[PDB]
């Protein structure tokens, strides 16, 4: 649950 | 245009609820509206019976 986390901020951030 | 795109869609979202939100509230009016209107009509009735008891 944190990496989904860590790569759906990621996401948005690009 | 992956946070641009996302970004747009969480501000129609936004756009959406207060949309929404605003027909709610013309609803919420309308209700205390009806009790407005509704209590000038009942003493314009009232004035007019408390006249006609008065004349007899």
């Amino acid at each position: 649950q944190r990496q989904v986390i860590f790569e759906c901020s990621k996401f948005i951030e690009v | 245009s992956q946070k641009n795109g996302i970004a747009t869609l969480l501000q129609a979202e936004k756009e959406a609820h207060e949309i929404v939100s605003k027909a709610r509230k013309y609803r919420q009016d309308k209700l205390k509206q009806a009790k407005t209107d509704a209590a000038k009509e009942i003493d314009s009735y009232k004035i007019q019976k408390d006249k006609e008891l008065k004349e007899f």
